[PDB]
């Protein structure tokens, strides 16, 4: 701790120098820091081997210590010569952070590909190591691997793998509805501009008008309560079956008709706990927004032992509309 | 054989107790100059028929589909009257003060109110376009979405057979839907507004309209490509491929 910051020392005053030299001499100091530099990396290299198992927390934390320095030599080497970069990298055997932005601030698409011949994980290093941060398009056309499929799938004129994985992300997706709805709508148009037997293509747009099915419900939410409860338009979460539902029904949801009910009364297929609890939570609203109509429309719509009744009053034209509601039904 | 067809309309104008058919026949006619996108035809007979026709000839299945075409058909021609004017401004956007490397002293201060007048004009060249944007886009809303049946389509179910105009009322949805949809891509990324550009893919697919049947396969896959194109600059911007923030 004496000995290695004497040599960090001579780093930065052999880095204040080159600021002010005669070419050639400028990199004879270089290539004696970079001369320096790998027998410091070496030597906490061979520490680390020495070092292993229990008492790791102490041998992770001295890791990092070594990983902000094999960065502190690499920026130092940021400005200086980049030929020495593939020692420095090959000299601590990894460091390919900084190998690998070195490939990259160059047209050397050679060099990041023989950093890759010569390496055991690092495609799956240089990858993460690009999202992270024209030909990088090359390198997207690689990285677009994963989510980002798709897009890669669309100008391979993969289209019918893009509409599986764009299902696949839209059926995921619960954090933005605006987005789960694009997703599907794009899936849709994909498999349509595919090439599917018309078999096929008639089953993926089946099982998708389901989908298109179920949220057209979320969808059609009355513009009253949604100012109410101060929603966001559209920067609003994917919400299923249960919320739908209660919100439905909420005294909130003002001008609630016939048509409100219905639909929540449709969700209830979109479940996967108490299904009869609500089939009653529902058509109780649906008698006290009445102030004894709706209930006779909703009747009106279904076409029956769905519906409960002494349980219910748990009352003159409940029990009266319920016997031209047994004529109805037979 | 232009003039013989738009001379027709003048003969039928000037007898008022023949409006409907008046525009019964300025609609086939230019239902003919749409087909060849001939909007300069289509809008000279546009005027021709007065501006208070609608009005007076308040309904047989032929007159109501006539007066549902005809305003079809206005949609149609204000979604390219107000595209050519954004356009040709698209197109005169000021431009960089020129650079007179080694100026003299003089030419170092006529150039820093040069640059300082174009920075001016160019915040103003994105303000008349956006407003220019802003009622482009809506036209192109009103054709896409038309309200009540969608564009060219009839509302009245209970005309005589007319194979002719029914075909053609096909046809102008197939050659004028895409290529208005492309149009507003076109505007929306030439904006910058790339999230909206995807959302053309739930417009189009939509059930709503069926957009997506006017499509031939080739076509949508152009648009696959188009929206694809949006997207990237999308990430350019750090966002993910739609536009929604990485969290």
């Amino acid at each position: 701790r004496t000995v290695i910051i004497r040599q960090h020392e001579i780093v930065l005053k052999v880095a204040y120098p080159q600021a002010d030299s005669n070419l050639r001499n400028i990199v004879t100091e270089q290539l004696v820091a970079l001369i320096d530099c790998f027998l410091d990396g070496y030597v906490s290299q061979l520490k680390s081997v020495d070092k292993s198992s229990n008492r790791e927390r102490y041998d992770n934390l001295e890791m990092e210590y070594l990983q902000k320095r094999s960065d502190l030599l690499s920026p130092l080497l940021s400005l200086g010569q980049y030929l020495w970069a593939a020692s420095l990298a090959e000299k601590y055997c990894d460091f390919d952070i900084l190998v690998q932005m070195c490939e990259q601030t160059d047209n050397q698409s050679r060099l990041q590909r023989y950093m890759t011949q010569f390496a055991d994980q690092n495609f799956s290093d240089f990858l993460f190591r690009w999202y992270l941060e024209q030909h990088g398009q090359l390198a997207n056309f690689l990285q677009a691997h994963e989510h980002l499929s798709w897009l890669h799938e669309i100008n391979s004129q993969e289209l019918e793998k893009a509409h599986a994985t764009l299902l696949g992300l839209a059926n995921m997706e619960t954090r933005y509805f605006a987005k789960k709805k694009t997703l599907l709508g794009l899936s849709k148009l994909a498999a349509l501009a595919s090439d599917f037997s018309e078999d096929m293509l008639q089953e993926k747009i089946e099982e998708m008008a389901e989908q298109e099915r179920f949220l057209l419900h979320q969808e059609t939410l009355p513009e009253q309560l949604l100012a109410e409860k101060q929603l966001n338009l559209s920067a609003m979460p994917v919400l299923t079956a249960p919320q739908l539902i209660g919100l439905y029904i909420c005294e909130e949801n003002r001008r609630a008709n016939e048509y409100d009910f219905k639909k929540a009364l449709d969700l209830l297929e979109y479940i996967d706990i108490n299904i009869n609890d609500l089939k009653l939570e529902i058509l109780c609203k649906a008698l006290q927004r009445d102030n004894w109509v709706s209930k006779d429309s909703i009747f009106v719509k279904i076409l029956l032992p769905e519906v409960k009744d002494l349980l219910q009053a748990d009352e003159f034209v409940l029990k009266a509309n319920y016997e031209y509601y047994v004529q109805g039904q037979i | 054989e232009d003039r013989l067809k738009i001379d027709v309309i003048d003969w039928l104008v000037f007898d008022p107790a023949q409006r409907a058919e008046a525009l019964k026949q300025g609609n086939a006619i230019m239902r003919k100059f749409l087909a060849s996108k001939k909007h300069e035809a289509a809008k000279e007979v546009f005027v021709k028929i007065p501006q208070d026709s609608i009005a007076e000839i308040y309904l047989p299945a032929e007159d109501d589909n006539a007066i549902r075409e005809h305003l079809c058909i206005r949609a149609y021609l204000e979604a390219h009257e107000t595209f050519n004017e954004w356009f040709k401004h698209m197109n005169s956007v000021p431009q960089k003060p020129a650079l007179i490397p080694q100026p003299t002293f003089t030419e170092k201060v006529a150039h820093e109110h040069k640059e300082k007048k174009y920075e001016m004009d160019f915040g103003i060249w994105k303000g008349h376009l956006d407003a220019l944007t802003a009622d482009v886009k809506e036209k192109m809303y009103n054709v896409l979405l038309f309200v009540d049946g969608g564009w060219m389509v009839d509302v009245r179910e209970d005309a005589k057979e007319d194979h002719e105009r029914t075909h053609q009322m096909v046809l102008l949805r197939k050659l004028c839907l895409p290529m208005l949809c492309f149009l507003l891509h076109t505007i929306l990324h030439s904006t910058g507004q790339y999230q909206e550009c995807l959302q053309l893919a739930d417009m189009v697919s939509s059930e709503r309209h069926k957009l997506y049947l006017v499509f031939s396969k080739e076509e949508l896959r152009k648009l696959l490509q188009k929206l694809r194109e949006s997207s990237l600059m999308l990430l350019d911007q750090g966002l993910d491929p739609l536009g929604y923030e990485i969290q």
